[PDB]
């Protein structure tokens, strides 16, 4: 339903944009929904395809955001994380 | 009965034994819902050297398919009938003709969708005034056997169930007749020895909080299917022989007994009022005794 | 700015005792089958009457039992019993009483004549007693409804498929009504074939009430829970539970509230009593003199 | 099945000696009338939908 | 039990959610196909004319 | 009950543990076990059994 | 002895003037019913002005087409069918339409009557294609009900219902306990010159205004099937019926010389079993 083949123009070749759905709704889960807009209903799946059909969500773009929240895992730890292994030699 | 029949449908219900039938000619003197009986000689006078007939009625009995069979009296008190007439109609059949379903005003035209690829859509009234409405009887079994771990016991007491539970059960533990269950509902109580094991400590804590005190037995009872239910109408119960048995197995037998007693009595009033008004058409021949005979004990 | 014109019922024609044809008259076209259809639909289904519910026979147990000296079998009873047409005054369950012993039909007519009850079909049989030993002595239970309300909709009695409504048929005819006036005015002809518990003038004020009242214009956790149980869930004796609810304790919650000593000060409860009380709730981690502290919230 | 039937029924040629030579007034218009009254199994007139 | 709110709630469950439909034999792909579940009162599945 | 070191030590081993008497030991037992069981936060711990 | 009447409502404006409102929970069967009541008052019985006829200069039959102007009369009269108008408090008023140019001649090109009220102005009734050309038309507007065409006996086709479609669905409604409940939802296409809501209450009130003249105790102790001698017991007891066994308390009952626990506790589950037990208060026996 859910216009499905637009969103599937988003990201060619189908299968693709399933996984990214599957994995975006994964984070939907885990972590803070957040996210781009917010039509608010019909749970994590629809949710994720929705915000896909926007092109909200990226292939590229997600990678980005999950590269910079490697940095923000960096972020904290640091020099505390430098202490715990500079303490032991 | 079919309102359109080929004409085939009385001798089918004639054949197959469900409909009861009058051997000889004859007079019905009795009817009931359980039994039909039937005073021979009426035409022809072939019945001699003793006089009638009883037939005893199949009622709501179970069959291999779970369907209730059935025989209902087709005749009146006083009726004449002849040889082969019908006396009682069995399962699917109206007044000896073969009754495999209903005869329903039909309409043929598309509605809707509804009755799309063969579907079909029907009237709220059939169901309101039962029409392919069907009676079904199941049965259900429970064993108690030996185990290494002791014996299995059928009994009403059952670990941490509430009398909400037990209510519609006996002392033995099983259900009584005439008590409706539904799905979940314990027909028949049972206890079984436990494998037995420890708790984990946190059941441990738990069981101490509201000190329940486990027991040595689980709860084995034979309980009602999902999407199944309906009026308990039968019990059986067998013990094994020698065994000791209490209430269960004493209320059925004596009931059992006071039916086979009120069988005895019921022919005997049969052949009795059946020989004696024989032998008095006999005995006034001859030496007319009439407001003599009448005063003196049958004996 | 023509204002319409509005029907009256203006002619009953009682074919029988329960098929009638009712008239309304000066209605503006296509509101024949307007309003015919409005009305048709309310009394095929939404008739308010009474009908069996319940029925207890002396000696049967379970609906599949046949009785020693009845013809029919308990089923064919129940299933006579369905279409016992009944007119109560202003009550919505009556108690009928039906004791017959003899040969021959049990009908209506031999239903314990009651004031309020009205009985349709006086010669409608019931039964069918076979020996003349042979007696039946039933409480049929009549209540007032709406709509085919069946058994499995739901103690050593039996449940009968209650069919409330009061109508089996419905027709209706649109034709010209008279009169020189306007000359385009039809007439609506209800035809009706009930089962003799309603009038026909009050069956169409019912349905027509029913319509404009559909038409009513258009516009634009804490605590523990057992403490609201009843306290016959705790299963005491029939002393204790009697005794406990005339000292006004209903709920498990009133019961936790009160003290021994306060419990042995009532007239009714002693050592025996309390000790019981004190097991079965000591049973399910509760005691007397339990605080609650808020009886209770709203 | 049935829609076929249905489609067929409501689109189908005939005399229509009954509900001919009626302007339409666009489709909605159209839609009334035929729902309305003197129309039946369709009908030959035109239509003015755009 | 089935006590009421429960059945709301099993509404608030299925909320997007797709199940399969499969009909013996399975010739090709479409012997299988996913649908939005409607809850129904009474026994039987119902299916869609088109598919 | 064991949830520590998976025994389930007597009374007298807790309480000499604890360096009071067993009727101390018995006391806050029976206290803890009446703070548990008590209406209020009851709910949850509850209806377990079946 | 109720029935289910008004809860929750929606509506959905699929535009200025079309809408889509929403009754919900109505017991089944009351779809259709009213459905097809208001369906019937609304494409019939629903007041609004409408053009019944039109005058203009030069012309005389349908057939003609004119000098100047790009559709025919039959374009032109099929145009003034869509004419919009809401007049004050009259059954018929005559509207001129004067207009010489180039471009669309416009509803909004009629001489401005006080009573009368047009909908929409921005609606074209004409097209002048030569600067030479011009047109001088009398539109009869008149009030009416229902659509009643020019055949009904220059004319043209009225459409006095102002509303131009009506469906309807029956939907299944949510609704607690009750299950088989469906909701009304009726799709409406008004003209503007009326509101979808009013519109409705308009059709109810036609409705109602055209309804407002018609507006175990006695059984015996035998039918708890209990043992023969748990039976003969209570009988020489003086219990011959349930209510008599019911107003015994299991003291008093083993104190008789004939019943013991066996039996007694058989009394207490063949009453459980029927919602019943010993020692229970009827306080009034008999009558």
């Amino acid at each position: 339903r859910v216009t499905v083949q637009d969103a599937v123009e988003k990201i060619g070749n189908r299968f693709d944009l399933v996984l990214v759905a599957a994995r975006r709704a994964r984070q939907m889960q885990v972590g803070g929904k957040d996210p781009l807009v917010p039509e608010e209903n019909d749970k994590t799946t629809v949710i994720a395809l929705r915000e896909i059909e926007e092109g909200l969500i990226n292939n590229q773009i997600l990678d980005v955001r999950e590269r910079q929240e490697q940095q923000e895992q960096e972020a904290a730890e640091l020099q505390a994380v430098t202490a715990i292994a500079e303490g032991r030699r | 009965k079919p309102l359109v029949g080929t004409g085939m449908e009385r001798a089918v219900a004639v054949d197959s034994g469900v409909t009861a039938v009058a051997k000889r000619g004859g007079v019905v003197q009795y009817v009931d819902a359980s039994r039909i009986v039937i005073k021979v000689n009426e035409d022809e006078m072939y019945p001699g050297e003793a006089g009638i007939d009883i037939y005893n009625l199949t009622k709501y009995t179970r069959s291999n398919q779970n369907t209730c069979i059935n025989q209902m009296p087709c005749v009146s008190l006083g009726e004449p009938v002849e040889r082969g007439d019908v006396l009682a109609d069995g399962p699917s059949t109206d007044l000896g003709e073969l009754a495999l379903g209903q005869n329903m005003r039909v309409a043929f035209m598309p509605w809707n969708g509804y009755n799309f690829e063969d579907s079909i859509l029907v009237s709220e009234r059939v169901v309101q005034e039962d029409r392919f409405t069907t009676i079904h009887i199941q049965e259900l079994a429970c064993v108690s056997r030996d185990t290494k771990l002791g014996p299995e016991e059928i009994t009403a007491d059952i670990p941490n169930v509430g009398e909400a539970a037990l209510s519609k059960l006996d002392e033995s533990g099983i259900v009584y007749i005439g008590a409706e269950v539904t799905g979940g509902d314990i027909l028949v109580g049972k206890v079984t020895p436990k494998g037995e094991t420890q708790l984990t400590p946190e059941e441990k804590l738990l069981r101490a909080i509201f000190g329940e005190k486990a027991s040595d037995v689980k709860d084995s009872s034979l309980r009602v299917p999902n999407g199944v239910s309906g009026t308990v109408i039968d019990v059986q119960v067998f013990t094994r022989d020698g065994v000791e048995k209490d209430k269960r197995a004493l209320e059925i037998e004596e009931m059992q007994l006071k039916q086979a007693k009120k069988d005895l009595s019921e022919e005997l009033q049969i052949l009795e009022a059946g020989l004696f008004s024989r032998i008095r058409a006999v005995l006034v021949a001859g030496g007319v005794e009439a407001e003599k005979l009448d005063k003196l004990p049958r004996d | 700015v023509t204002e319409f014109l509005k029907p009256r019922l203006v002619d009953i024609e009682q074919v029988s005792s329960t098929h009638a044809k009712v008239t309304l008259e000066p209605l503006e076209r296509g509101f024949g089958h307007t309003l015919g259809n409005a009305l048709r639909r309310i009394l095929l289904s939404s008739m308010p009457g009474c009908a069996v519910t319940e029925v207890e026979i002396d000696g049967v147990l379970h609906e599949y039992s046949t009785k020693e000296g009845v013809q029919e079998d308990i089923l064919e009873i129940l299933l006579n019993l369905k279409g016992l047409a009944v007119r109560v005054q202003g009550k919505d369950e009556v108690i009928l009483t039906l004791n017959k012993s003899g040969i021959g039909p049990v009908t209506a007519a031999d239903i314990t004549h009651d004031g309020d009850v009205e009985i349709v079909k006086p010669q409608h049989v019931i039964c069918h007693l076979t020996d003349e030993n042979a007696s039946i002595s039933m409480r049929i239970k009549v209540q007032r409804g709406r709509g085919y309300v069946p058994a499995s909709t739901r103690i050593g009695r039996l449940l009968v498929d209650a069919c409330y409504s009061p109508v089996e048929r419905i027709a209706y005819n649109v034709e010209a009504a008279r009169v020189e006036q306007r000359t385009d005015l039809d007439k609506l002809v209800i035809e009706m074939e009930t089962n003799g518990t309603i009038d026909p003038e009050e069956a169409i004020r019912r349905a027509a009430t029913i319509l404009a009242e559909q038409l009513e214009a258009f516009v634009d956790p804490e605590f523990d829970p057992i403490l609201l149980r009843p306290v016959d869930d705790l299963e005491l004796t029939v002393r204790s539970a009697n005794c406990l609810k005339a000292e006004a304790i209903h709920y498990i919650g009133d019961l936790v509230q009160r003290t021994e000593v306060e419990l042995l000060k009532t007239p009714n409860l002693g050592k025996k009593s309390l000790t019981e009380i004190k097991d079965v709730l000591a049973s399910r981690g509760l005691s007397l003199g339990m605080r609650l502290e808020n009886w209770p919230p709203a | 099945q049935d829609v076929v039937l249905g489609l067929y029924y409501m689109t189908r040629d005939c005399v229509n000696a009954k509900g001919e030579g009626m302007v339409l007034t666009g489709p909605k218009e159209a839609e009334r009338l035929y729902r309305s009254g003197l129309a039946s199994l369709h009908a030959r007139v035109k239509v003015r939908i755009t | 039990r089935e006590e009421a709110v429960v059945w709301d709630i099993l509404d608030e469950v299925i909320r997007e959610h797709p199940v399969l439909l499969n009909r013996a034999p399975t010739l090709h792909r479409l012997g299988i196909q996913a649908f939005e579940p409607v809850l129904i009162e009474g026994k039987a599945i119902q299916l869609h004319p088109l598919v | 009950f064991g949830i520590d070191m998976n025994t389930d030590y007597t009374l007298e081993e807790v309480g000499k543990q604890f360096d009071v008497t067993r009727e101390r030991i018995r006391q806050i037992e029976a206290k803890a076990l009446r703070k548990l069981r008590h209406p209020s936060r009851s709910e949850v711990l509850r209806s377990f059994l079946d």
